[PDB]
RNA sequence: AACGAGACUCUGGCAUGCUAACUAGUUACGCGACCCCCGAGCGGUCGGCGUCCCCCAACUUCUUAGAGGGACAAGUGGCGUUCAGCCACCCGAGAUUGAGCAAUAACAGGUCUGUGAUGCCCUUAGAUGUCGGGGCUGCACGCGCGCUACACUGACUGGCUCAGCGUGUGCCUACCCUACGCCGGCAGGCGCGGGUAACCCGUUGAACCCCAUUCGUGAUGGGGAUCGGGGAUUGCAAUUAUU
């Protein structure tokens, strides 16, 4: 610990990244563990600079979205950091597994191009399966919690939890097992 | 006033002055060849400088041109009786001042020639006196009820970067005729005098030169002779 | 300890309430019908405003001397939204830090200054130090 | 990008070539002084072109001759 | 007897006004005069941006002028004659140079 | 004998100075403690030098850091990357060269911007349009 | 061979190297003083806080601004007719900051309402060359650039804590930026000072952001149009509401 940073509070080992695909592209542990997300991180200079971006600051970044949210990232951390403690009262797991398992279980692996309403299907990239996954889960949140007496926070984690527990209830898996039927028959 | 005006004020207010003695003297000496004021206050006086091509005529007989220009500059710009001292002087190489020769062709076309004889001459004279190249543009009605432009370019001329803001001259002049206003438009490049003030020094950015030296021989032996 | 060493915000709440603990610090008539500045849009939620007003003018001055009606009415302003129109910076109310400063001065807390302004006298600077204290001895900090 | 050097540095440096071949080295801060001493670049920028091109130069020169 | 004089200097070009200046405080040392060297103030900029066209037709485009005042200060121990002598000689360009009698 | 060195840190027009002098511990910025800067959702990033050296190398040193200028966030890291460019150039005046090249390195490992600035700056409008790049809307018909 | 491109000029990034500064500072202690034990201790000595006061203290790290330096595809590995060059990497403040300037030829583009630039035509004393009043703002409607919102990633009420580019007493022309004391809920008024400015406003206590209260999915405490009544200031004059 005097050598390993969790977060404050939540250990970045013993957490397992059960795809060969989607590692090499998830930064959580062993250098990229970091007290907080947020550096100044000159990550978009380069082609392939932004998959050595720590996942948690790749959230942090996509969650403040519509509008009257751009800048507010002191506002968009205490969000991550009020999730995770509810995700562990609710689960009693990690809460770092649980955002690397909805990031694996929401990223489409088909998807289809417009050709030539002709459409012929693809497969993704690893790294537009991080980006897809990351701009489904913040959606879900953003979409759950807009008119709601629920805060940003409780369905954030409701997205995450409903995702790393694949259940068809979360906008995030609703959406990728639209686009692998639609790319499905467009096959 | 008891404080005086700032300094922001004071050389706005300098530039001004300038400017409009500038114009005054330019609307009165061009029939006389004028090419410029050179104000240098000095001690105890302000003394201004008039460059100009016939300096007989700017002082007249016995000077009494050059008084009167003293009396009005004095007048109009509020000195004190005694302070504003005037000078006439003449400029050398005028072939290479454009504001002269535009004003030189102005009265030259006043007076009746061919347009295309006209601009050949001064051309000539200009690249004659010793200039890497010139430009001479009239426009309006020539030879006709539709205007049009008449452009007599000769030798080197840059029109791009930062080397123009020296190294070229231009002068821009009216002239009135029976049928409306022609436009005279003069451009001068100036020959990079080394150290003199004919053109200026700091040669051309992309005119990287080398020397040559000599003396070396390669018939040696190591002979080390004393003193 | 000293006044820079504690939090500010539980500093400002524990000499409140020293402030409204003595009786004295004889406060205006109109505390129930006044705006505070020109860009609110009510009263004050906490009642008792005041002292909590006089305790942060208290530890402003500890923090800068000289200040004076003309820069507490510039540290109490903020933005006022002109309706339909974009929204513009805006002064406190000179009447407000006047009548505190006023207030203080009737504490021996605070001097009217050598160069014109508004200072702490050293009473004064003894009764922030010992809350000070009495904070970060509290808290255990 | 660019990076493609330009007639006028390319034709200085192959002047400053041919006359003082023997004072020119194979790095780079010792030609730029040597080129900054023998001739006259009216800029700083320019010097380090031509300097720098001369070095490309000279490491070719060391094998076969080029021909210019 | 010896008195606290301050020149200053103040000009829109650099080489002159630094030329002027090093002059004078040359001319100055030269005679033990215990000069003060010269103190940079900042430089101002006056800026005007003003439309290209007349008459208010074609693409919106814009000139942007600007004029910078440069100024220096120099402080010396001497009498006032001596300082009237050396602050005298040698003004080349169209740069001020105001002296005053007592600044310390 | 006199034992100190005095150095600066910069992020978008926020300098940070920070003096290092022989002494007990005592990280202190603009006299108030390292752990009461304003914006306490960022307290762990002016904590990860120290929190990454150990408590013993902060031991011999007292650490006084001044800031002025840019926002709540541009002087959280000039403060960070001052106290650390300041260890590190204390650490190797008055110390072994080994020692100094140690945690040089442990620092500049786990992130950069802790010794070496970034030139980021803001750009210049244009116009035509409300900022740099944007242009206002364009109407055919 | 010439022009344009490039070169060029301003600008942003780096120098614990140089030059040198009460109209900028740092540190030191000479200090002196306030305050609290907050530490050993006693409270003193040692310390801790200070935009509290001084130095004919020492210095230039931060500030200022001048002179030089520094980057060249220079080093290393691939790809290149082994040429011009391209990709990757080490070292580095940086390996692709941003603007200014810009050619030949042309357009029945805009400007006679910028001009004591201007040709021709018109008017010239019952004037098309001056004062008072009204208009340029009128409203069934069509269109363009925009401001504020549709709320809980929020509104309200308190507390806390950070900028940079500028401008500032006017000649005809009469007006500038404001400190601090008092008075008033507020806009604002009275009284005395500083500044022609790195000197005074000013250490420019800016907003969003940060930290705590009240609200609770309801066109609601979101939103602030429309309209009634009252109070100030500028001005010779405010109605068709100047602010
Ligand atoms: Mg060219
Ligand atoms: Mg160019
Ligand atoms: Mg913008
Ligand atoms: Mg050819
Ligand atoms: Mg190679
Ligand atoms: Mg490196
Ligand atoms: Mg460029
Ligand atoms: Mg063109
Ligand atoms: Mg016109
Ligand atoms: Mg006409
Ligand atoms: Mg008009
Ligand atoms: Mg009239
Ligand atoms: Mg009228
Ligand atoms: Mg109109
Ligand atoms: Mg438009
Ligand atoms: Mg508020």
């Amino acid at each position: 610990t005097p050598d390993i940073k969790l977060f404050g509070k939540w250990s970045t080992d013993d957490v397992q990244i059960n795809d060969i695909s989607l590692q090499d592209y998830i930064a959580v542990k062993e250098k990229y563990a970091k007290y907080l997300p947020h550096s100044a991180g000159r990550y978009a200079a380069k082609r392939f600079r932004k998959a050595q971006c720590p996942i948690v600051e790749r959230l942090t970044n996509s969650m403040m979205m519509h509008g009257r949210n751009n800048g507010k990232k002191l506002m968009t951390v205490r969000i991550v950091k009020h999730a995770f403690e509810i995700i562990h009262l609710l689960t009693g797991e990690n809460p770092l597994q649980v955002l690397v398992n909805a990031i694996i279980n929401s990223g489409p692996r088909e998807d289809s191009t417009r050709i030539g309403v002709r459409r012929q299907a693809v497969d993704v990239s690893p790294l537009r399966r991080v980006n897809q996954a990351i701009w489904l889960l913040c959606t879900g949140a953003r979409e759950a919690a807009f008119r709601n007496i629920k805060t940003i926070a409780e369905c954030l984690a409701d997205e995450l939890i409903n995702a790393a527990k694949g259940s068809s209830n979360s906008y995030a898996i609703k959406k990728k097992d639209e686009l692998e039927r639609v790319a499905k028959s467009n096959r | 006033m008891a404080v005086q005006i700032s300094k922001k004020r004071k050389f706005v207010a300098d530039g001004i002055f300038k400017a409009e003695l500038n114009e005054f003297l330019t609307r009165e000496l061009a029939e006389d060849g004028y090419s410029g004021v050179e104000v240098r206050v000095t001690p105890t006086r302000t003394e201004i400088i008039i460059l100009a091509t016939r300096t007989q005529n700017v002082l007249g007989e016995k000077g009494r041109r050059i008084r009167e220009l003293t009396a009005v500059v004095q007048k109009r710009f509020g000195f004190p009786e005694g302070s504003v001292e005037l000078y006439a002087e003449k400029v050398a190489t005028r072939g290479l001042c454009a504001i002269a020769q535009a004003e030189s062709l102005r009265y030259k076309l006043l007076g009746g020639l061919a347009v295309r004889r006209a601009c050949y001459g001064v051309l000539r004279f200009i690249m004659e006196s010793g200039a890497k190249g010139c430009e001479v543009v009239v426009s309006g009605k020539l030879r006709g009820q539709r205007a049009k432009s008449m452009k007599f370019v000769d030798g080197l001329m840059i029109h791009s970067g930062d080397p123009v803001n020296y190294y070229v001259d231009t002068a821009v002049r009216h002239v009135l005729l029976r049928q409306g206003v022609l436009g005279i438009k003069v451009k001068i490049m100036l020959p990079w005098d080394p150290s003199g003030k004919i053109g200026p020094k700091k040669p051309l950015p992309d005119h990287v030169s080398i020397v040559e030296p000599k003396d070396e021989i390669l018939p040696t032996t190591p002979i080390s002779e004393q003193k | 300890v000293t006044v820079k060493d504690v939090n500010q915000q539980e500093f400002v709440r524990a000499l409140a309430a020293f402030l409204k603990k003595s009786g004295k610090l004889k406060v205006p008539e109109w505390v129930d019908t006044v705006k505070l500045a020109k860009h609110k849009e009510l009263a004050p939620y906490d009642e008792n405003w005041f002292y909590t007003r006089a305790a942060s003018t208290a530890r402003h001055l500890y923090l800068r001397g000289g200040a004076g009606v003309g820069s507490m009415t510039k540290i109490y302003g903020g933005r006022q939204r002109n309706g339909v129109m974009p929204s513009h910076f805006s002064r406190g109310s000179k009447s407000v830090a006047r009548r505190v400063l006023q207030a203080l001065e009737g504490l021996k807390m605070v001097e009217k200054d050598q160069d014109w302004g508004r200072k702490l006298t050293p009473q004064g600077q003894r009764d922030l130090d010992r809350i000070a204290g009495q904070v970060a001895a509290a808290k255990k900090k | 990008m660019g990076r493609v050097r330009t007639k006028t540095v390319k034709k200085a440096a192959r002047v400053i070539i041919e006359k003082y071949y023997t004072r020119l080295g194979n790095d780079f801060h010792t030609n730029k002084r040597v080129c900054e001493e023998i001739a006259i670049i009216p800029s700083k920028k320019l010097r380090n072109k031509i300097a720098g091109y001369v070095t490309h130069l000279m490491k070719r020169i060391q094998r076969g001759p080029v021909r210019g | 007897a010896i008195h606290r004089i301050r020149i200053t200097l103040t000009s829109r070009n650099v080489k002159s006004l630094e030329k002027v200046c090093a002059d004078l405080i040359r001319g100055a040392k030269e005679k033990n005069l215990k000069v003060k060297g010269p103190v940079r103030m900042p430089t101002k900029t006056l800026r005007i941006t003003t439309r290209k066209t007349p008459c208010g037709e074609g693409s919106k485009t814009w000139d942007r002028f600007q004029m910078r005042i440069h100024k220096r200060l120099i402080d010396l121990h001497s009498p006032s004659e001596i300082v009237k002598q050396i602050t005298s000689i040698s003004i080349e360009p169209g740069v001020e140079v105001e002296v005053t009698i007592a600044d310390a | 004998p006199l034992q100190s060195v005095q150095v600066f840190g910069r992020k978008k027009t926020a300098t940070a100075v920070a003096h290092c002098k022989r002494g007990n511990g005592l990280i202190k910025v603009n006299g108030r403690p390292l752990e009461m800067i304003e914006p306490r959702t960022l307290q762990y990033k002016l904590l990860e030098p120290v929190l990454l050296l150990g408590k013993e190398r902060f031991a011999g040193v007292d650490i006084r850091v001044r800031v002025k200028g840019g926002g709540h966030v541009a002087q959280i890291y000039a403060i960070r990357q001052s106290i650390s460019k300041a260890l590190v150039a204390y650490y190797q005046k008055y110390v072994d060269e080994a020692s100094k090249k140690e945690i040089k390195d442990i620092l500049i490992q786990y992130d950069r911007t802790l010794l070496v600035a970034d030139p980021r700056r803001c750009e210049s409008k244009k116009f035509g349009g409300p900022g740099a790049r944007a242009r206002y809307q364009k109407s055919y018909r």
